[PDB]
């Protein structure tokens, strides 16, 4: 809803997301064939894409990846995502960052190599699979077997973030005061800290300021507490 | 020439050429952990960017190489190749022209290292330390002149026991009068004060000169009565030979000046310096 478009006949968000009634492949032609114009905001929306919005790209890559590891020793192995409800609602996702991209140049591409638009490739492949499965589909067609091919432009070291627990079973559990005993992507994380940092323990790992100049969008949108933000923490950095 | 070695070092070289650019990299690896001091880290990146001028360093590198080229190219070394299918199972040959290297090699660290001995006792485990033969001193003397520009000369008209007598490049001769293997009570002078060709009537001992070459005899009989080994006499007056190479130029005047005294030497330790120091 981060739209200030020009009405019509039904809402932005809501006529947008009827984009399931669309076609396989080619997501330059139903973009224009449900609308193209009224979607641009303003000049000073080029802080997203590049920045934060990357992670959704390399998200649908690290699908691709995952896909063929069903002999894995793990069922599902990473994840699965094999709703396609939520697939539904992560390639309209795509579709919009894809008209987004055309209209500005600075969107998140494959990074690494065949850009004369990957974009549009991994998009048919997503659309594939999620036809294949959106209805009671099969899992692993013969389609799988070429989208399995590992094109050279996926990229790795994501966060997947997740936080340790309290494994006390049956008998006892002695800690001390401090010295554990074992047992917001807006960027923001380099190697080592440098700066404030207030964390917390859900997935957020984020920085304190935001250090930013018009994002306070998702800077005030998450100030209070986060997706079960109750273990906003704080911890300085390392000394020598 | 020997300089072909000196490329194996540029090896080296260029393979910091590729390390150097890993370490910039690396350091832009990450930011400022935590600073708190100063802002010489940054510096600190530019440090690493002043060692990729190493690099030029190594183009420099060339101008000391090159000396010349030797005839005959390949060195003879791929004539076996040029045999029939026969000759191919022959590299073994070629392995072991290194092995025998290292062979050597290791004894030059082992030889080395026996240098520090260990033996507690060298007698009451058996002979005969004096040479037999009265050949072995012509061996010797044939070993000795084998060094060029440093002619021996050898007449014994005493008897039994070896004399002989040295020349150099000025008219500084040795006189050495000595038992049949080892090199002792030997004298020096010089522009003809001894003339110990046909001194008087034969190789004359004379014991004398004007004060100048004097100390030079007395360090000589000392480096003589100190460098007698046990056994290998050939070692002995080998390790004799090269003490008295040493003083061929008389010109240097270290840790001190050249007016300290008459002259100047005392080189036991392989490099010779201002005497009466020592």
């Amino acid at each position: 809803p981060h739209f200030l478009n020009t009405p019509d006949k039904s809402p932005g968000d809501r006529l947008a997301e009827i984009c399931a009634k669309i076609t396989d492949v080619d997501i330059d032609k139903v973009m224009i064939n449900l609308k193209t114009e009224e979607f641009v905001l303003d000049m000073n929306t080029l802080q997203a894409l590049q920045q934060l919005l990357q992670w959704v790209g390399d998200f649908v890559l690290y699908l691709l990846v995952s896909l063929p590891n069903q002999g894995s020793p793990l069922r599902p192995g990473h994840s699965f995502l094999r709703d396609g409800t939520s697939l539904g609602m992560l390639r309209e996702l795509m579709v919009v960052i894809r008209i987004w991209g055309l209209l500005k140049p600075s969107c998140l591409p494959v990074y690494t190599a065949t850009s004369d638009d990957s974009m549009s490739l991994l998009f048919r492949l997503l659309t594939k699979l999620w036809i294949c499965c959106r209805d009671e589909g099969a899992a692993s067609p013969a389609s799988d077997g070429l989208v399995s091919r590992l094109q050279p432009k996926q990229p790795l070291r994501l966060r997947f973030g997740r936080a340790p627990t309290l494994p006390s079973s049956t008998s006892t559990l002695q800690l001390d005061g401090l010295t554990r005993a074992p047992g917001l992507h807006l960027g923001a994380y380099p190697t080592e800290e440098c700066k404030a940092c207030t964390r917390c323990g859900c997935v957020t790992m984020l920085k304190s300021p935001n250090k930013t100049t018009a994002v306070t969008q998702w800077e005030q949108r998450w100030i209070k507490n986060c997706l079960c933000g109750g273990l906003w923490r704080r911890v300085p950095l390392s000394c020598s | 020439g020997v300089n072909l070695e000196a490329f194996s070092q540029a090896i080296s070289a260029i393979q910091a050429l590729r390390s150097s650019v890993s370490r910039v990299f690396d350091c832009l690896k990450d930011g400022m952990r935590n600073k708190e001091t100063l802002e010489g880290r940054e510096k600190a990146f530019i440090a690493n960017f002043q060692d990729n001028l190493h690099s030029v360093n190594r183009d420099l590198n060339e101008l000391e190489r090159l000396s010349n080229l030797v005839g005959k190219p390949s060195e003879n070394h791929p004539l076996h190749n040029s045999g029939l299918l026969s000759l191919d199972p022959y590299s073994q040959l070629l392995q072991a022209y290194k092995w025998s290297n290292k062979l050597q090699y290791h004894a030059g660290l082992a030889s080395g290292l026996l240098n520090q001995q260990s033996l507690k006792r060298s007698a009451n485990q058996m002979t005969t330390l004096v040479l037999p033969p009265q050949y072995v001193d012509d061996v010797i003397s044939r070993i000795d002149r084998m060094f060029p520009e440093m002619s021996i000369h050898l007449s014994r008209p005493n008897g039994t026991s070896a004399m002989l007598l040295v020349t150099l490049g000025k008219v500084l001769k040795v006189i050495v009068v000595m038992r049949s293997l080892f090199i002792d009570r030997t004298i020096v002078k010089g522009y003809n004060e001894s003339v110990y060709t046909e001194d008087g009537k034969l190789d004359i001992w004379s014991k004398s000169s004007y004060q100048v070459f004097q100390k030079v005899t007395d360090h000589a009989t000392t480096a003589l009565l100190h460098y007698q080994l046990p056994q290998m006499p050939d070692v002995v007056v080998r390790s004799f030979m090269t003490w008295l190479r040493s003083y061929i130029k008389l010109f240097q005047a270290p840790c001190q000046r050249c007016g300290k005294f008459l002259q100047d030497g005392l080189p036991p330790t392989w490099r010779d310096f201002r005497t009466l120091e020592a």
